[PDB]
């Protein structure tokens, strides 16, 4: 039901290098940061759109 | 005078049927070619009368998952 | 867009003459101190290296430019030496005039049956293609050729012969040429191949017989200036040098021998070419006896760094860095909608100030140095899309590295927490991971660029997420010494700390407001706060946990339990209720590393923002504690009365007495010898034994006539670098000096030093000192100390070598070795090493002590 | 034999460690002593020259750098000599001699 450390860590830095070469973010208003931080709060709701397709 | 068979560091070595054979080479997803392996010469292969096709599934005794079965292919 | 795989094979000749750009034909070079352009050998529209950029037709500059083949047509074909055995292996085994592998229907159905279940392991498929080899090799009938008797093979460097057959008896042997031979694998069909190590489509067995040979590009031979010529570029000189005249000598007048010389002569110059190195070819060398160097010779033959400084008040996964690192060492963020104001700022504030930049990457990609001109015009309309390359800020992602990197833990993310002065910082705790301690020590800093790699790194490699040991079942990352101590004095049964002290001192932690800090268990004597209170105000309020402290033994080991089937009245085993310490004091048992018993319950029930919380908070505390109240080590910590010296002087006497009736009765020959060594060592080992003995009970005297209370016994019981096995040493004696093994024998012919008479075999004349550190070494002592210290400095360091190499060949063995997302270990060659990881599939840094769940502790948790 | 010759402590670490030492406080050099007077010396004193001797057992055998010039009487008497020689400043400090008792 969850995902392995490799799978978050790989998940947070494309949406981190998503955000980065532009693509607006979704709700994050308020903030003053990289866009690391703002992949990491936006994985912090639940909010990244990235999905990691498992071979089974 | 008794013999070998699971005594001290020996585990429970069986021949597999067909049946079994097919469905346990279904289920990791493998060739036939891609498992351990053992030869024909092996004591412990000759003893239980293993032919070079053969997979024998061996059960031994792990300090940590208990009981546990590999598998390998008799060969020369 | 990457690179899925590599198939290897051979090159066909076909091959080599459409992926060549222009046909070598002119044997030279470039000619001379001026002017080097050529028409054969060199950039005849086939490569660029000097400032000059005309090529072929794709024109690119010398700079940046992939060079492109050649070839060359040779006029009459040439055994490859590195497939000579193999095209030997392959000739002997097959049938001329036939194309067949010489085995029967049956052979080649069960065999390459045979071969399937062997198709890819390397190392095993060797044996049954030698195994075919020799079982082809005995036969002359084929099933191909209604047999035509098969004169056997010979070979080597590069010839090869038939013993065929014309007369009757006879055995002459027709010589073998490469044209013969090429055409004669050229009828081998693509069916008999697999029976052999060959490809019907990746390696046909004749391009073993080079028709054509390919030439390196101009950018694989550069000119080496002072100009000193490329070696293959001069080889493949007299490789066309010769080509040219046999083609020459061909369309003309044929006396065959002559053409035959020309083609064994063309014949070396390439087994040259392809290998200077080898077996029975004189090694073509330059005029001046060194050996031309070939192909076979060819392919053989942001960061910052510092010393460390402690830092107790910096979070346990950040690091402190030098401010004037943090100005060299840049980042690179591209301005977005949330930091364009930021960036503006920090590229405003040019290379100086402290939250600057220093360069900017517009997106055409053109760097801009800041230093230069003024970050005023430059710091303009810079729109969304850019880079700046600021200065290093609080909380960047960093890898902290220590050399020797042994386990993983060597190397872990840290979080930047800009700083003055000039070391890095690392939070105390963080050291045994590191191994790090002080004296000198430096470590390495690591700032990664691409924002996947900070993000993995914080993500994966961050100290909060390694806390735990993968070698073992417990924590890495805890109390060192004083965190220990602190713990201890904190935890105590006397343990009272009036107002100003608790109150002040939170601080270093924090968690107060309302229901914390209440409620002041002692007004008793005055009202005060109880050690385990304050502790106590650290855990969650859930985790009940109990186990026995480091004084749990001897005699005070006791138990007095009761289960559930509240007072206080307990000391030893530790018992915490919901947060609240009611028993034990903390020690190297409490916290610490190694252990596996708190620190590791804290971090598997709750992880990641508490684990490091309850340590952060923890050191801060303990440390104060030892602060304010003094912790300090004097002279007289190790002093013994009058009473343990005259007691240790007589146990010393005793023990000399019983070494020299055992060298008296050695003398007589009153034999006694042990069973399995031999006479001499049994005198030896039963003297070292009798020694060592004395040597233990001299030393549990001294831990009688020492008062177990105060600070320096506190540390050897407690959990600060301890070890009764030291304490013996300093107050009552080192022992027997010994070297890889034996006593101290290497001296002068009859005896050690010159002090004693010769053949001495006494207790003090064979190196055992009797004093202490404390009382001093004597001459003598001192001298015998240093023989057996020599022994630390060459064993410890000797032992590096092993481990290095040890670990070095394991790891370049099971480095490519993965758990598979079905949960099974296989080897990258698809071959499965272990069905399930570790039989049970629980990872050692995540399981009890390699217990798979802990079940008593389970079923516990019912609250 | 490093006792008083090399300095216990004084050595380097790495690999350095043990091959390379330094020289005690308490440590002469030999300087240069020509083997005539020696020679010389040595045979006035009763040294037996080799174009003689058998000489086994000689009861003796004497040896200068390795070179067995010869023999004398008695063993305790010749080193004793030499010692109270140099002891009463007739020969050079630089002379060793030992008797070896197997
Ligand atoms: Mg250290
Ligand atoms: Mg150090
Ligand atoms: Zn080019
Ligand atoms: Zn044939």
């Amino acid at each position: 039901f969850r995902y392995t450390r490799f799978e978050k860590a790989r998940i947070i830095g494309a949406r981190a290098l998503q955000i980065a070469m532009g693509a607006p973010v979704l709700i994050d208003v308020p903030e003053g940061i990289t866009p690391l931080q703002a992949a990491l709060l936006e994985f912090e709701k639940g909010v990244i759109p990235i999905t990691v397709i498992r071979p089974s | 005078e008794f013999n070998i068979f699971d005594h001290v560091l020996v585990p429970e070595h069986r021949i597999l049927s067909e049946e079994e054979k097919e469905e346990l080479l279904k289920k990791y997803r493998i060739r036939i070619s891609q498992l351990p392996q053992i030869k024909a010469s092996d004591p412990a292969v000759v003893a239980l009368g293993a032919k070079p096709g053969d997979v024998i599934e061996i059960k031994r005794k792990s300090p940590t998952a208990g009981y546990y079965y590999y598998y390998r292919l008799v060969v020369e | 867009k990457v690179i899925g795989s590599i198939e290897f094979g051979i090159l066909s000749p076909q091959e080599i003459r459409k992926m060549s750009a222009a046909e070598i034909t002119v044997p030279d070079t470039y000619d001379d101190d001026g002017y080097p352009i050529e028409g054969g050998l060199m950039d005849k529209r086939l490569g660029v290296i000097d400032p000059g950029l005309r090529c072929e037709t794709c024109g690119a500059r010398a700079g940046e430019c992939p060079g492109h083949f050649g070839h060359i047509e040779l006029a009459r074909p040439v055994i490859h030496v590195g497939f000579a055995k193999t095209i030997h292996r392959v000739l002997e085994s097959t049938c001329r005039e036939c194309g067949r592998i010489k085995l029967t229907d049956e052979e080649i159905e069960e065999y390459m049956q045979k071969f399937e279940v062997m198709g890819d392991r390397k190392g095993a498929v060797d044996k049954l293609i030698k195994e075919i080899h020799k079982k082809a090799k005995e036969r002359m009938v084929c099933p191909h050729c209604g047999a035509p008797q098969f004169p056997i093979k010979f070979e080597r460097p590069t010839i090869y012969w038939e013993l065929r057959k014309d007369e009757e008896g006879n055995e002459y042997k027709h010589r073998m040429m490469p044209s013969e031979v090429r055409d004669r694998l050229e009828k081998i069909p693509d069916k008999d191949l697999p029976l052999l190590g060959l490809h019907p489509e990746k390696s046909r067995p004749e391009w073993m017989v080079l028709t054509v040979l390919p030439v390196p590009p101009v950018t694989m031979r550069p000119s080496i200036t002072l100009r000193a010529e490329d070696d293959l570029t001069h080889k493949l000189v007299d490789i066309i040098r010769i080509n040219n005249r046999l083609k020459s000598n061909i369309e003309a007048g044929a006396p065959q021998l002559i053409i035959e010389d020309l083609w064994d002569l063309l014949q070396y110059h390439v087994t040259t070419y392809i290998n200077n190195e080898t077996s029975g070819v004189p090694p073509a060398k330059h005029k001046s006896g060194r050996p031309l160097k070939t192909l076979a010779q060819r392919l053989k033959g942001f960061s910052a760094r510092t010393v460390i400084s402690p830092d107790p008040m910096i979070s346990i996964n950040e690091v402190g860095v030098p401010l004037a690192v943090a100005m060299e060492l840049t980042v690179p963020e591209k301005v977005t909608e949330f930091n364009y104001e930021k960036l503006k700022q920090r590229v405003l504030n040019g290379p100086e100030k402290y939250p600057g930049a220093n360069y900017v990457i517009d997106p055409e990609g053109r760097r801009i140095r800041l230093m230069e001109s003024n970050r005023e015009l430059i710091a303009e309309k810079l729109d969304i899309g850019w880079t700046v390359e600021r200065h290093l800020e609080d909380g960047d992602v960093v890898l902290f590295n220590r050399q020797p990197s042994l386990h993983r833990m060597s190397i872990m993310a840290h979080r930047v927490r800009v700083m003055p002065y000039r070391t890095f910082r690392l939070n105390l705790p963080v050291c045994p991971p590191y191994n790090a301690d002080f004296d000198g020590d430096e470590m390495n800093l690591h700032v990664p660029q691409t924002e996947e790699a900070q993000a993995e790194a914080k993500i994966l490699m961050e100290v909060q997420n390694h806390i735990i040991s993968p070698r073992y079942g417990g924590p890495l990352i805890a109390g060192i010494q004083d965190h220990i101590s602190g713990g201890y004095l904190l935890t105590r049964e006397g343990a009272y700390f009036t107002r100003y002290e608790v109150e002040q001192m939170l601080m270093f932690a924090g968690m107060d407001v309302n229901e914390l800090p209440e409620p002041d268990k002692y007004e008793n004597g005055e009202p005060l706060w109880s050690g385990k209170t304050i502790f106590s105000l650290l855990l969650p309020d859930d985790l009940t946990i109990w186990y026995r402290n480091k004084l749990c033994d001897e005699p005070e080991r006791c138990e007095a339990l009761e289960k559930l089937i509240r007072k206080l009245a307990y000391d030893g085993f530790v018992y915490i209720q919901n947060g609240k310490l009611l028993s034990g004091a903390v020690d190297k048992k409490a916290y610490g590393r190694e252990d596996g018993k708190l620190l590791d319950i804290i971090v598997r029930e709750y992880g990641v923002e508490r684990a490091r919380q309850f340590l952060d908070q923890v050191t801060k505390l303990t440390i104060w504690v030892i602060t304010h109240k003094g912790f300090t080590t004097a002279i007289d910590d190790e002093d013994l009365p009058q009473e343990a010296i005259d007691r240790i002087h007589e146990i010393i006497r005793e023990a000399e007495e019983k070494v020299q009736r055992l060298i008296e009765a050695y003398k007589r020959g009153e034999l006694e010898p042990l069973p399995g060594k031999t006479l001499e060592e049994t005198l030896e080992s039963k003297i070292m034994a009798v020694l060592a003995e004395a040597r233990d009970n001299a030393g549990k005297v001294a831990e009688r006539y020492l008062g177990m209370n105060n600070h320096a016994v506190i540390m050897a019981k407690t959990g600060a670098r301890g070890k009764i096995l030291n304490i013996t040493q300093m107050a009552a004696m080192l022992g027997q000096q010994s070297i890889r093994g034996k006593r101290l024998y290497r001296g002068y012919r009859g005896r050690v030093l010159t002090h004693f008479k010769p053949g001495d075999l006494g207790a003090r004349a064979r190196g055992f000192v009797t004093n202490s550190y404390k009382s001093g070494l004597t001459p003598q002592e001192y001298f015998f100390h240093a023989m057996g210290g020599r022994e630390g400095l060459v064993d410890t360091a000797v032992r590096t070598a092993q481990s290095g190499y040890m670990q070095r060949r394991l790891i370049n063995a099971l480095q490519d070795l993965k758990v598979d997302y079905d949960g099974t270990v296989r080897d990258p060659t698809g071959i499965i090493v272990q069905f399930k990881y570790g039989e049970d599939g629980v990872d050692p840094m995540k399981s009890w002590q390699g217990k798979t769940v802990d079940v008593d502790r389970v079923i516990v948790r019912t609250l | 034999t490093h006792w008083g010759r090399i300095c216990p402590t004084e050595t380097p670490e790495g690999p350095n460690c043990g091959l390379v030492k330094n020289l005690a406080l308490m440590s002469q050099i030999t300087t240069g002593i020509p083997e005539r007077e020696v020679r010389e010396y040595l045979m006035k004193m009763g040294v037996v020259p080799i174009e003689e001797r058998r000489p086994a057992p000689g009861l003796y055998r004497v040896y200068l750098n390795g070179v067995l010039i010869g023999t004398v009487e008695d063993g305790r008497k010749l080193v004793e000599r030499i010692r109270a020689d140099r002891r009463a400043g007739k020969i050079s400090d630089v002379i060793n001699v030992a008797l070896y008792e197997d």
